[PDB]
């Protein structure tokens, strides 16, 4: 399945990402230095651009 | 969809011609100095691989167009169909059965007194022939896509008979080149009569000493008292002249023109005896020509059918072209190889009363044959697997069975070749079944 | 120009979802432009000749 | 009533396993039972009106 | 002739129409969420 991410900041293909929430939809960010990622980017993705989550 | 492609793509100029003509103080060049345009043929001489758009000359805003469009047809044939013996549509199996000679018996009238109404049962040997290639090829023609790529209904038909053309072009090539496979399998099975040569490409000795053991094979192939020497499955047979086929390369046939059939004043002393197929060649290492009968290749028919379905989500079509055919080899053919390559000295043990069944307690004669190229001694050493019980073969090949076995057996017939820190086994084995018996306390003294 | 394809070994197991598949046809092609624009000139006076 | 549908990307890549989707219609039903059910009585008496 | 070559030369935009209908969520975009062709219409519709 899959859903909604408005991403947060730049995301760069092949870096982990990491989840949020905000106004409504998960925000996707690159993960933080140290832990566990929830995502891989599979291709660029602006600030505040609206994609899917393949999972 | 593709930007920046220039004309220069596998180019691998050995010389720029420009500058050979611009440069040309004097030369054989100069003569392609007072061309008008010889820059500009020297562009586009050669077909561009990916069209670019050219604007008109006159007003640069329009696009020259594709003003011809020329589709290329090719009829390939399988020079190797004449081989082709037939078609069967129902049933699997081909067998051949061969009868062979027998071996004489002296006269005693004292030995005759009791071996009157004991038999001896003929050599019969048989061969059986599967069903092998079972294929299909596949086309798609996305009808509708391709209306885009033409604007001419004449060419656009025509085009989608190229294809159709072409899936007849395939089945013609893999048929020649499952008929080729089916020599270098047999090559490499160790199956044919190797004859050792030198290359004849490397002198016109080597290619005169060819053409004198060709015609020395072909004479011997077709004598009337027959020869065990040329087949597999080592049978006395003949062949016949009409029956002979050769299967040289287009190399051959030249050198053999322009040398030896030219100044040769009778052309029928030195011409290849029989029949002469030309193809492209042989993938084996040192196999340069091959020697075999018509009836070497059983080559039959079981199915030929393109079938058609339509996709409605997708527009298009799909051409299934099926199939199915026998490819295999009779091993009763005389069938020569002509091996430029450096050989080993045996290439086959034959153990040729192959099927074998012994009643248990019974024995049995078998005879092993030695394809010696090297021609000499080679001796046989016998073997029987399977039947670790009590009792193996003799050393001259005599099969003993025990009153347990039970088992199916291997007889192994076996030339010791190669080194003596490596040796490498040429193996000759038979089957025996054993069909037991009855009447017999378990204890005796 | 076009070329001539491949063989797929019969299977009627895999021949129950595998309908309607696609194969490409491999085909070439090539494209010739105009090249050669010449011009001759010649003049005849055709009275000082006389 | 019938009603319309939503369009598909053509595709030869995904109408290789999809030749025989199925895609139910968009039907809505409604229904109309007699309602009205009444008589006018007029009386002309004539011989009267003559 | 004329190897670099893009469909927006000469073309400054207001906004990226491209991006206004993957973007949409009912933000007057929302009729253009169907049309499953819809970018490449968007892309060379002008000519």
């Amino acid at each position: 399945v899959s859903f909604t991410a408005r991403a947060k900041s730049n995301v760069m293909a092949y870096r982990l990402l990491a989840y949020s929430q905000g106004d409504d939809i998960i925000e996707i960010s690159h993960a933080a230095e140290n832990t566990i990622p929830d995502y891989v980017a599979v291709k660029d993705v602006d600030k505040g651009d609206l994609t899917q989550v393949n999972m | 969809t593709f930007n920046d492609v220039k004309t220069s793509l596998g180019i691998t100029e050995s010389y720029d011609i420009v500058n050979a003509i611009r440069n040309s103080q004097g030369d054989n060049f100069k003569s392609y100095v007072p061309l008008a345009t010889a820059n500009n043929v020297a562009e586009v001489g050669a077909g561009i691989l990916i069209n670019q758009t050219v604007q008109n000359d006159f007003i640069t805003s329009l696009v020259d167009r594709i003003g011809l469009v020329v589709i290329r047809q090719v009829s390939l044939n399988n020079p190797l169909k004449k081989f082709k013996k037939g078609q069967i549509p129902l049933g699997r199996t081909i067998e051949e059965i061969y009868t062979d000679i027998t071996k004489e018996k002296q006269y005693d009238a004292e030995e005759a007194e009791q071996k009157v109404f004991e038999r001896e049962m003929p050599n019969v040997k048989t061969l059986f022939h599967e069903r092998n290639r079972q294929g299909f090829y596949h086309q798609t023609i996305q009808d509708d896509s391709l209306k885009t790529a033409f604007v001419s209904w004449g060419n656009f038909e025509s085009f989608v008979s190229s294809i159709i053309n072409a899936i007849y072009n395939s089945a013609e090539v893999d048929e020649y080149e499952y008929m080729k496979l089916l020599v270098d399998n047999y090559y490499s099975k160790g199956l044919f009569t190797t004859v050792k040569i030198d290359e004849p490409t490397s002198s016109t000795g080597a290619l005169t000493e060819f053409v004198k053991k060709m015609r020395a094979t072909a004479r011997k192939l077709t004598l009337p008292q027959g020869s065990r020497d040329w087949n597999s499955m080592a049978v006395r047979t003949r062949s016949y002249m009409e029956d002979l086929h050769l299967i040289i390369d287009a190399d051959l046939e030249a050198e053999l023109d322009v040398d030896v059939l030219a100044k040769a004043f009778n052309m029928n002393r030195t011409d290849f005896l029989g029949n002469v197929t030309v193809i492209d060649g042989f993938a084996s290492t040192g196999l340069e020509a091959v020697l075999v009968d018509k009836d070497w290749f059983m080559v039959y028919d079981n199915l030929h059918k393109m079938e058609t379905v339509r996709n409605p989500r997708g527009l298009y079509w799909n051409y299934y072209y099926h199939v199915w055919q026998t490819l295999s080899v009779s091993r009763f053919a005389n069938a020569v190889a002509f091996v430029s390559g450096d050989v080993p000295a045996v290439t086959q043990v034959i153990v040729s009363p192959n099927i074998a069944a012994v009643k248990q307690g019974g024995q049995q004669q078998f005879t092993a044959y030695v394809r010696a190229t090297n021609a000499k001694d080679h001796k046989v050493v016998w073997s029987v697997e399977g039947g670790s019980t009590g009792t193996a073969i003799t050393g001259d090949g005599l099969l003993s069975v025990s009153g347990n076995e039970d088992n199916q057996l291997t007889v192994k017939a076996t030339v010791d070749i190669g080194t003596e820190d490596k040796p490498k086994l040429v193996v000759g084995e038979a089957v025996v079944s054993i069909r037991p018996n009855n009447a017999s306390g378990g204890a005796q003294a």
